[PDB]
């Protein structure tokens, strides 16, 4: 059987960047022709391996990470970036070997009243290690007086919502991102 | 340190304010393009939530010790949030002060005056009174419109402006200011880098000092126009006295533009008003803005976003809605850029499209700055950035290359005096009017003019500074200052003086980087990706660096300069001194058309 990339790319619902989910790809032949013979993607940026040698290559397993960031936040899904998404939400290793794909989704992920489902982490003590995931809603304590569970002055709730609206600029529109990691069962 | 604690505090503000400011900005757009009593609340309540947030964060940032910061971006972000604001006022005196501002704004807009010869006709300021003051040649008709506005809607503003002064003085005095006049001068204040600081009182000294190199040019334009006005209104004007206030082309004399029909040097020549050419080529509002879009990309600047082309109101609503037809350039945030303008197929609205789209380019560039630093360098930077666009868009070299003027249009040495004269009636004519107005309110806020002689000293300054005399005597029941919009609607007015000097400092520096070769008034920076990048560098700056620095990055000066403006009108200045050899340059502050 061929690998189910349709279960991740054309998936109806996408998770937030802070709670991004990962799918492991096992014993299956992969079909990279549909991702390549389509201009549907807005970016399609590869790292560590070329965009055309993965066809006649084999990998130990493939991991697909899917999530949603704003228009201007896509550049941080790259090895060695220091934004809020890269440092507090999703950090890629410097030796990442794979491709990052993104496409505009204002028509599906942005409603008139603002889609406040997609969120991201804004505050965190220390940065995220490569491929780490943090989903805690514990009140971020910026000061010395303890929060005691209740947020407020110098005690800010960590996660904030994007709030996508169709009237926003293209740099503030929802983009669905998929990160295909190659680790060294899956061939072409 | 209080550094990271304020660092990770302005970040909480930058994310919570951008959402609230959009709820408030999108509310103002929905009212101005669909006037509804429901939208009045949406425009107010969605702004009131934003009005309560800015006060909480202003107070919370005041806890953070300002000096204990070592990085300059954060230093500049805090001081913008360190302002106490207007909530230092009492609970009820805030509501009465907030209510008199509506009553002044309403009687300024609802203000109707009725004709004694025809009582069924009653006119508004727009388009009723402004059309008389801008086109009538009857001394008595123009006098009626000038006086009826200052005696009927002007006298209603007298009791309100008296309380308007006393209440907003109590607001500024509690915020460590001398008066409401000192409150506005804080715009140009800089307390930072060595060699870039600027005092609030330094602003008063600078507008006066630079005004002296303007008096030579203005006195001769006054003498030339007065000689031309003695022909249109014979036996009414003294060849040595001031100009009557109602003959100056509009309601207040703010611009002498409409006097061009009476003061044209060589009217026998073909007119440069290209309004007819646009109409017979089937131009619409799309063609104006689409053509204006092509102007900005020709220098490397980005196209208008597709959200601009879909969310902007570039026409009168047509087939449903009520609209505030004032042209405005709107920066809602989150990349949402819109322009609201009831565009007509004319040259005047064609040049304004370059001005308003110029604002958007300034807005688009500094979008990378933090939310607190997304603003002009000072109050006069935005209006000067839009004017340099229309200066390049009005040149004959630009109009023909666009296809509007004929390729064989003769650009004589006289067609340029005709052009620079019309430019002088609009650009330099408004300079003494602007200074006298803001100097008067500066002194009234200062308390130097007692309320029992507000109007006596106002006209003593009109004759001395502007060379304009009142046609009928006014006692203290009148309130001619508040007869202007910016005065009765709580708006600073010195910005129009500062922006005017800036727009020629920029034009001089930009055409030098664009390598223009003829006179400055003939410069068109189209196709100048070289000069475009020079301007881009200060557009991205925003409110981060002081205005003394942002100005220095392009013009090379730490302060405003009058030398660029005088060089622009140098062909006209020397031509006026030839005309006025048998004329009287200057005026007597003692003649009045009644006495
Ligand atoms: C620099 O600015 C000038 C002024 O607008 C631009 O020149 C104009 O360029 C257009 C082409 O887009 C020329 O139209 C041409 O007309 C001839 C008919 O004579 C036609 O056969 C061609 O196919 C073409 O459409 C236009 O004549 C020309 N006018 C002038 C005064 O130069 C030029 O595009 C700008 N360069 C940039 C922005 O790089
Ligand atoms: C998603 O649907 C499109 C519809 O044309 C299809 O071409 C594409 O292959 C689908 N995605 C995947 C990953 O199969
Ligand atoms: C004007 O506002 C009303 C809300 O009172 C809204 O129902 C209507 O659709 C608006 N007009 C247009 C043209 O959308
Ligand atoms: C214009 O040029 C003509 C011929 O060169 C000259 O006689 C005339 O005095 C000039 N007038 C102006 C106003 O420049
Ligand atoms: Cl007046
Ligand atoms: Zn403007």
């Amino acid at each position: 059987n061929l690998c189910p990339f349709g279960e991740v790319f054309n998936a109806t619902k996408f998770p937030s960047v802070y709670a991004w989910e990962r799918k492991k790809i096992s014993n299956c032949v992969a079909d990279y022709s549909v991702l390549y013979n389509s201009t549907f993607f807005s970016t399609f940026k590869c790292y560590g391996v070329s965009a055309t040698k993965l066809n006649d290559l084999c990998f130990s397993n493939v991991y697909a990470d899917s999530f949603v960031v704003k228009g201007d936040d896509v550049r941080q899904i790259a090895p060695g970036q220091t934004g809020v998404i890269a440092d507090y939400n999703y950090k890629l290793p410097d030796d990442f070997m794979g491709c990052v794909l993104a496409w505009n989704t204002r028509n599906i992920d942005a409603t008139s009243t603002g889609n406040y489902n997609y969120k991201y982490r804004l505050f965190r003590k220390s940065n995220l290690k490569p491929f780490e995931r943090d989903i805690s809603t514990e009140i971020y304590q910026a000061g010395n007086k303890p929060c005691n569970g209740v947020a407020g002055f110098n005690c800010y709730f960590p996660l904030r919502s994007y709030g996508f609206r169709p009237t926003y600029g293209v740099g503030h529109q929802p983009y669905r991102v998929v990160v295909l990691s190659f680790e060294l069962t899956v061939c072409g | 340190l209080t550094e990271e604690n304020a660092k990770t505090f302005l970040n909480n503000f930058n994310q919570e304010a951008e959402d609230l400011s959009y709820q408030s900005s999108l509310a103002s757009w929905n009212y101005n393009t669909n006037i509804t009593e429901e939208n009045v609340q949406n425009m107010n309540n969605a702004g009131d939530k934003w009005s309560a947030f800015l006060k909480e964060q202003s107070k919370t940032a005041q806890s953070f010790s300002l000096q204990e910061i070592q990085t300059p971006i954060i230093k500049r972000q805090l001081q913008a949030l360190q302002q106490n604001g207007s909530s230092v006022l009492s609970e009820d005196k805030s509501k009465r002060l907030n209510t008199i501002l509506n009553t002044m704004s309403t009687i300024y807009s609802t203000g109707k005056v009725c004709n004694p010869d025809n009582p069924q006709e009653c006119l508004l300021l727009e388009p009723g009174l402004n059309e008389i003051m801008a086109n009538s040649l009857d001394y008595n008709e123009r006098l009626w419109a000038w006086e009826s506005w200052r005696s009927e809607v002007g006298k209603q503003l007298r009791p309100l402006y008296e309380e308007y002064v006393v209440l907003k003085n109590e607001m500024a005095r509690a915020n460590h200011y001398e008066d409401y006049g000192d409150y506005w001068r804080g715009d140009y204040e800089v307390n930072g880098v060595d060699g870039y600081d600027y005092s609030r009182g330094q602003l008063i000294e600078d507008v006066e000092h630079t005004f002296e190199e303007i008096k030579p040019l203005y006195e001769h334009l006054h003498a030339y126009v007065r000689a031309k006005l003695m022909n249109a209104y014979p036996s009414y004007i003294s060849p040595i006295g001031c100009l009557p206030a109602h003959l100056l082309g509009d309601m207040w004399g703010r611009f002498w533009t409409n006097l061009y029909s009476l003061t044209v040097p060589f009217g026998q020549k073909p007119n440069i008003d290209v309004t007819d050419a646009m109409v017979d080529q089937a131009w619409d509002a799309q063609r104006i803005f689409k053509e204006a879009e092509k102007f900005f990309v020709s220098v490397g600047l980005p196209h208008m976003t597709q959200g601009f082309w879909a969310n902007s109101m570039l026409t009168e609503p047509a087939d449903g809605r009520k609209v505030v037809c004032h042209p405005t350039a709107w920066d809602l945030g989150h990349g949402d850029f819109r322009i609201k303008m009831c565009t007509k197929v004319t040259m005047d609205d064609f040049l304004t499209a370059h001005h308003e789209m110029g604002h958007i380019q300034y807005d688009m560039a500094y979008a990378a700055q933090p939310f607190l630093l997304r603003n002009g360098a000072n109050e006069g930077f935005h209006e000067a950035v839009g004017e340099i666009m229309s200066l390049s868009a009005a040149t004959p070299k630009h109009l023909k290359s666009i296809g509007l003027l004929s390729p064989d249009f003769q650009e004589d040495n006289e067609t340029e005096i005709n052009f620079l004269l019309k430019q002088a009636l609009t650009i330099v004519g408004t300079l003494p009017f602007t200074y006298m107005l803001e100097k008067w309110r500066w002194m009234v806020f200062k308390g130097e003019i007692p309320k029992d002689q507000w109007m006596k000293k106002w006209w003593e300054m009109k004759r001395e500074i502007v060379g304009v005399v009142e046609p009928v005597p006014h006692d203290e029941t009148y309130c001619d200052p508040a007869s202007l919009f910016h005065v009765s609607n709580d708006y600073s007015f010195i910005r129009y003086y500062t922006r005017t000097l800036y727009q020629f400092q920029f034009q001089e520096a930009l055409c030098q980087a664009a390598k223009h070769e003829g006179p400055l008034h003939k410069c068109d920076i189209s196709n100048s990706t070289e000069a475009g990048q020079k301007l881009f560098n200060m557009l991205r700056l925003g409110k981060s660096e002081p205005w003394t620095l942002a100005l220095e990055n392009v013009v090379g000066a730490k302060n405003m300069n009058v030398r660029p403006l005088l060089n622009y009108f140098e062909p006209l200045f020397t031509w006026l001194k030839d005309q006025n050899k048998n004329s009287f340059v200057g005026w007597s502050t003692d003649w009045s058309p009644y006495a």
